[PDB]
């Protein structure tokens, strides 16, 4: 029995351009615990991606955070890309500023 | 602070 | 207000990639304040929370030492495990436990919880009272057996009344400035038309702190349950917590909808509307 991961793009305060911040991407819900979580600038992996460590919930259901501090401007397009073993290809969530 | 206590299934 | 410790504790076997893999973490109500990590260069259990910096090197050896105790605990487990569900020796499997204790605004024990889970499902679990067990099957029900032969129940009763308790008091009045602090949410509410005939409203709630809060839409007054896309509480990053809930709104009834925010922060639940 598997928990597939629901996943969350967002940023750390309310995006303003050319202002620093941090951009998170929050997987939760899901079992077993082994996942790969990469954030994307331009539908590039950024590098400096730091993770909570692993915890979870009462459903024994787990949950990360994945962040890195960013400077969000207008062109700049940034996404979660999240493999698990119930996922038969990895899923692209894109950051859209007003969620 | 942890519980010292062992325990084995 | 009223808090929590807990302790969660996760291995995860990896056969022909050496020994489980053994992480736990320690929280007063949603701060996250020791982790261990058996990965780690030099496991040992790490201080995460300023409050708890002021513990001295004996502490630090000590909670190293139990940690180091139950990832050998949890390798010897996930080997009965498989011996109790007739499984072989080359999936890999999780265990899963925590324990803790809730105390009430003065300080007094509200209950106490000690449960285990195997792959995801529960296992077996001290019930409320401290003194029986609840197993989910004929492979729990042994270990129920070997821990009623062996009063575990009691000596787990005596530290999550005793240590427990009386730890989780002294964290909290020396985090006193963070712990014992609620940040109520700041709110708004946004706009977003779909079509020439519908429209989003999202209500936000930002920067609070613990994570506990609700969030409503209403209709007329009438609570819209049904058609709320709720989601789930996420971490900000910065110790605060977000959330926002949104409605599907037919063009020019915004006025219809109220969204109203519960949380400890705030003195009286609050009431907002979608403003131009």
């Amino acid at each position: 029995i598997q928990r597939t991961p629901k996943i969350q793009v967002y940023s750390r305060h309310p995006a303003e351009n050319g202002k620093s911040n941090f951009l998170n991407c929050y997987v939760s819900g899901f079992h077993p615990s082994d996942i790969e979580v990469d954030l994307l600038k331009n539908g590039e992996r950024i590098e400096k991606v730091e993770h909570s460590d692993l915890s979870f919930s009462k459903d024994w259901s787990f949950y990360l955070l994945y962040y890195t501090e960013f400077t969000p401007t207008e062109k700049d397009e940034y996404a979660c890309r999240v493999n698990h073993v119930t996922l038969s290809q990895p899923k692209i969530v894109k950051w859209d500023r007003d969620m | 602070l942890r519980n010292q206590s062992v325990f084995n299934f | 207000g009223s808090h929590s410790m807990r302790y969660f504790h996760t291995s995860v076997s990896r056969p022909g990639r050496g020994e489980p893999r053994f992480i736990t973490v320690g929280y007063v109500d949603d701060t996250l304040f020791v982790r261990f990590d058996s990965d780690a260069a030099s496991p040992r259990e790490e201080p995460r929370a300023p409050w708890i910096e002021q513990e001295g090197p004996e502490h630090w050896d000590r909670e190293t030492q139990i940690c180091k105790a139950k990832a050998q605990t949890d390798r010897e487990d996930l080997r009965t495990l498989l011996r109790y569900y007739n499984q072989s020796e080359a999936g890999s499997h999780t265990l899963q436990n925590m324990y803790g204790c809730d105390v009430g605004p003065d300080g007094r024990l509200l209950r106490g919880y000690h449960q285990d889970a195997y792959d995801g499902k529960d296992y077996i679990a001290l019930n409320e009272d401290l003194s029986s067990w609840t197993a989910a099957d004929t492979a729990a029900q042994i270990t129920q057996r070997k821990w009623e032969a062996a009063r575990v129940a009691e000596q787990l009763r005596a530290y999550l009344e005793g240590e427990c308790v009386e730890w989780l008091r002294r964290y909290l009045e020396n985090g006193k400035e963070t712990l014992q602090r609620a940040d109520p949410p700041k709110t708004h509410v946004t706009h977003h038309p779909i079509s020439d005939h519908e429209a989003t409203l999202r209500c936000w709630a930002l920067g609070f702190y613990p994570a506990e809060i609700t969030l409503t839409w209403q209709r007329d007054g009438e609570d819209q349950t049904q058609d709320t896309e709720l989601v789930e509480t996420r971490p900000a990053g910065d110790r605060t917590f977000q959330k926002w809930a949104a409605v599907v709104v037919p063009s020019g009834e915004e006025q219809r909808y109220t969204c109203h925010v519960q949380h400890e922060g705030l003195p009286k639940p609050l009431t907002l509307r979608w403003e131009p």
